[PDB]
RNA sequence: AAAAAGGACGGUGAGCUUCGUGACAAUUAA
RNA sequence: CGGCCCCCUGGACGAAGACUGACGCUCAGGUGCGAAAGCGUGGGGAGCAAACAGGAUUAGAUACCCUGGUAGUCCACGCCGUAAACGAUGUCGACUUGGAGGUUGUGCCCUUGAGGCGUGGCUUCCGGAGCUAACGCGUUAAGUCGACCGCCUGGGGAGUAC
């Protein structure tokens, strides 16, 4: 329902510099602007609204999202908009093989399930000072990473990507294994691995809640 | 490098206006005149091979008009030998 | 590289002035290049190499703003 | 839909911005090292707080506020924007010292020594030469006794290719 | 220098279809224009045009189906340095008939089908799978 | 006083479109020159290779003419 | 008459040989 | 091919056009050019330096190092026609996403400047697809093709014998 005014002063049609471009993304790019690229709106809207009618659809049949986002300006933005929908988020350092892997990192997924279990009950008696210092620790670094996916249980049934440059490695374990990714693809990313294109501004706070408040509705309204 | 006067000077009396500078003829007659002139100069610094090399190219494109010419309208080439210093 | 000391000038300061102009102007440079005689092929080597290098330098003064280390 | 190209157009008449032009950038949140700033672009900007922090070093900007910040690139920081207000501040310390020059106002600086034509000044931090029989209008013979004091002086020439301000209390 | 427009023609569509052009320019011939009008049939190209009197352009619509090239593979066969001539007997099937062979025979250029229906052999032009 | 002669590296000969450099003007080609006679390097003064091969022609007929020392040395 | 992105520091070695022939590879799966 | 100057002279490139009208590409044999060393004749001679001599080092040192030093290096006029003569990539033409620098033309725009937007030639470095045994090459291809020539078919014997 989004609409290109409400785009258009978030930032969506700003581009990167002329430095950085790829030639890939010439059909989504409007122009250059003091060298920086521009990218046409008048293409993204009937397609962006395609793709979130199709997300619809998946969150219809009981579909499982994952939102990936590592940039510490939307980390946190991809974290509280998973938590509303209830859905399964990244925000820390991706770690190679959630999805070729996942037989695996389950182990590492069950580790932390006891390890919040355990820590609650077990720790307050047996404390002993240096063992209980160095599990807190270790929980941190698994939860601070993990801790979006530890209830999430299997394979998802579609992926969400921020700057599909910076994540290139999740879209390709999920090409591998035939999951479809809605990836935000600016003028210096690879198109290529991506099945459904989103054409925006993947550095600004402003532009993406725009994108995540805009998938967010759509996947709760399939839900109910 | 050859003088402006001569260049409009040639052009004349083997064009048929001042404005017919690529005919066969024409091109004929100025590589000659450029041959005729390098020839004093070439006689001495015999070692001037980078020149040299210049007017064999000049030579080996004159080569190529005179037989492209020979083979159409004949008649021309033959005026155009016996009016010019040329054996052959 | 000809240094005149002027009036209230400590001759320390002077000498270190002097040490900057002949530094500046290469000499004590220019004389290791001539004091032997050098090839007119190897030579043309080392000045490509270190062009090179020089190239490289720009590559890193800049792309390299970028990853983490710690 | 009004065409993308209007659309555009309309954006940068309201923004008036360009690498050489003024920003006039939202305070979004401040932190402990950087405040994040929002100026219509295509990032938000962690600006320093010293930058927007006075002269004496007391935190002037809250959340929310305005400021007419200097623009530093787009997002060549890592795909980031820069943004700067030392450089506005600079700017607003040369443009009252062309008004000295001009209107004929003061500006007030210090005399920091002695050279052979004349005296070098300082005017918040630039060099200034202050001419030594044109200091003050009684000729006194001995005119070392103002160096060291905070004084008053107008602008006769300003010269960017040196940054030298000569400069005159007559 | 060019010595073989057809060749040239080949490398044209080859190289566009591989680089996802939607269009392709070219100087025209007659020759030229019979093979893009032979093509439109079997839909290896959207269409053909000219343009130009003096100096005509070819100018050929390129096709794809899925974002992949609909000209998978084309190689020249009679060449200014070798010709081929095939008895019409003797005829070459290109891509076990799904694709077509341009033959130059005594009725005009026409694929190895048109030619085999006609009893008629002639120059190998080229083979498009 | 006030001594200073900051260079942001700019072509001062292209200021003016200068179609060649003169050997007989002295006074502009002298800022150019080190002490120690010797031709500045364009790395240092940001002049363009067209204006600097007039610069160093000019210069060295100068320098022939016994307009300026070779060396300082003498 | 400055702010690192550092312009470059030349300081230097005397000499210090050769290891007999063939054999440690040895295996693969249903 | 590197000081500066003069005389004679070759090629390349660009702008706006005019003219000729396929006059083109490649090329066995052929011909010319072709670093250095070397050879012939006549000059010249500083420095440097094969050979050579002496002094060192070493078990020896017909070497490296040191002190000397002839041919040669230079000039004139001939000869030789060999080089890791290399981009180890023959020439010509077309085609196949980009980025930065260098150099050299040229068009337009409040020239507004120590500006902006194009459009040619040459050249350097990153690199996409593609290609490649890999390394790598990558619009200046080692990519996709066409025209022509040279050349290879195990190492050695041997680039040798006749
Ligand atoms: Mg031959
Ligand atoms: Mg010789
Ligand atoms: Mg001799
Ligand atoms: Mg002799
Ligand atoms: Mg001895
Ligand atoms: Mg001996
Ligand atoms: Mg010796
Ligand atoms: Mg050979
Ligand atoms: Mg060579
Ligand atoms: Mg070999
Ligand atoms: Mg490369
Ligand atoms: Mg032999």
């Amino acid at each position: 329902t989004v609409s290109m005014r409400d785009m258009l002063k978030a930032g969506v049609h700003f581009g990167h510099q002329t430095r950085y471009w790829n030639p890939k993304m010439k059909p989504f790019i409007f122009g250059a602007r003091n060298k920086v690229h521009i990218i046409n709106l008048e293409k993204t809207v009937p397609m962006f609204n395609e793709a979130l009618a199709e997300l619809n659809k998946i969150a219809s049949r009981k579909g499982k999202i994952l939102f990936v986002g590592t940039k510490r300006a939307a980390s946190e933005a991809v974290k509280d908009a998973a938590l509303s929908c209830d859905q399964f988020f990244v925000n820390h350092r991706w770690l190679g093989g959630m999805l070729t892997n996942w037989k695996t990192v389950r182990q590492s997924i069950k580790r932390l399930k006891d390890l919040e279990t355990q820590s609650q009950d077990g720790t307050f008696d047996k404390l002993t000072k240096k063992e209980a210092l160095m599990r807190t620790r270790e929980l941190e670094k698994l939860e601070n990473s993990l801790g979006g996916i530890k209830d999430m249980g299997g394979l998802p049934d579609a992926l969400f990507v921020i700057d599909a440059d910076h994540e290139h490695i999740a879209i390709k374990e999920a090409n591998n294994l035939g999951i479809p990714v809605f990836a935000i693809v600016d003028t210096n990313s690879d198109p290529d691995g991506v099945d459904f294109v989103i054409p925006g501004n993947d550095d600004a706070i402003r532009a993406v809640t725009l994108y995540l408040g805009a998938v967010a509705a759509t996947v709760r309204e399939g839900r109910s | 490098s050859l003088s402006t006067e001569a260049t409009a000077k040639i052009v004349s009396e083997f064009g048929r206006d001042a404005n017919d500078t690529g005919s066969t003829e024409v091109q004929v007659a100025l590589l000659t005149a450029q041959i005729n002139h390098l020839q004093g100069h070439f006689a001495e610094h015999k070692k001037d091979h980078h020149s040299r090399r210049g007017l064999l190219r000049m030579v080996s494109q004159r080569r190529k008009l005179l037989d492209y010419l020979k083979r159409k309208d004949v008649a021309r080439y033959t005026q155009l030998i016996e009016r010019l210093g040329l054996r052959r | 590289p000809v240094i005149k000391v002027r009036e209230n000038e400590p001759f320390d300061v002077a000498l270190r002035r002097f040490k900057r102009s002949c530094e500046k102007a290469g000499v004590l440079a220019e004389v290791r290049r001539r004091e032997f005689y050098e090839k007119p092929t190897t030579e043309r080597k080392r000045a490509k190499a270190s062009a090179v290098k020089r190239h490289a330098k720009k590559l890193a003064r800049e792309n390299a703003r970028r990853t983490r280390l710690y | 839909t009004e065409s993308f190209a209007q659309l555009f157009e309309e954006s940068l008449k309201e923004i008036e911005t360009r690498p050489g032009s003024i920003v006039r950038g939202v305070v979004v949140a401040i932190d402990k090292d950087v405040v994040l700033v929002d100026a219509g672009l295509k990032s938000e900007s962690a600006i320093p707080a010293e930058q927007f922090k006075n002269a004496q070093g007391e935190l002037e900007i809250q959340v929310g506020d305005e400021v007419d910040v200097a623009l530093d690139a787009v997002e060549d920081g890592f795909g980031e924007t820069l943004l700067s207000r030392e450089k506005a501040k600079r700017h607003e310390a040369w443009i009252t010292l062309e008004k000295a020059y001009e209107d004929a106002e003061t500006v007030t600086g210090v005399i920091n020594g002695k050279v052979k034509g004349g005296f070098t000044v300082e005017l918040n931090g630039i060099r200034a030469f202050l001419p030594g029989s044109l200091v003050d209008v009684r000729p006194v013979r001995d005119t070392l006794h103002l160096e060291g004091k905070e004084l008053e002086f107008k602008v006769i020439k300003l010269d960017q290719k040196r940054n030298n301000v000569v400069v005159s209390r007559r | 220098s060019m010595q073989d427009p057809i060749a040239d023609m080949l490398t044209r569509i080859r190289n566009g279809q591989a680089a996802n052009k939607a269009a392709v320019t070219m100087p025209s011939s007659k020759l030229k224009v019979a093979i893009a009008n032979v093509l439109k049939e079997e839909g290896f190209i959207e269409d053909f045009k000219v343009e130009g009197d003096t100096k005509p352009e070819l100018e050929l619509t390129l096709k794809y189906f899925q974002g992949k090239a609909v000209v998978e593979s084309i190689q020249r066969v009679s060449r200014p340095g070798l010709r081929i001539y095939k008895r019409k007997d003797e005829l070459p099937k290109v891509m076990a008939g799904l694709g077509i062979a341009v033959v130059s025979t005594s009725k005009g250029v026409m694929t190895d089908r048109a030619a085999r229906q006609a009893g008629l052999g002639g120059e190998i032009i080229c083979y498009v799978a | 006083m006030a001594r200073y002669f900051r260079r942001r590296k700019f072509c001062r000969f292209t200021a003016e479109g200068v179609q060649e450099i003169d050997y007989k003007d002295i006074a502009t080609l002298k800022n150019y020159i080190t002490e120690s006679g010797k031709i500045v390097p364009s790395r240092i003064t940001g002049t363009r290779a067209k204006y600097q091969r007039q610069l160093a022609r000019a210069i060295k007929r100068a320098r022939y003419l016994s307009l300026l020392p070779y060396t300082d040395r003498h």
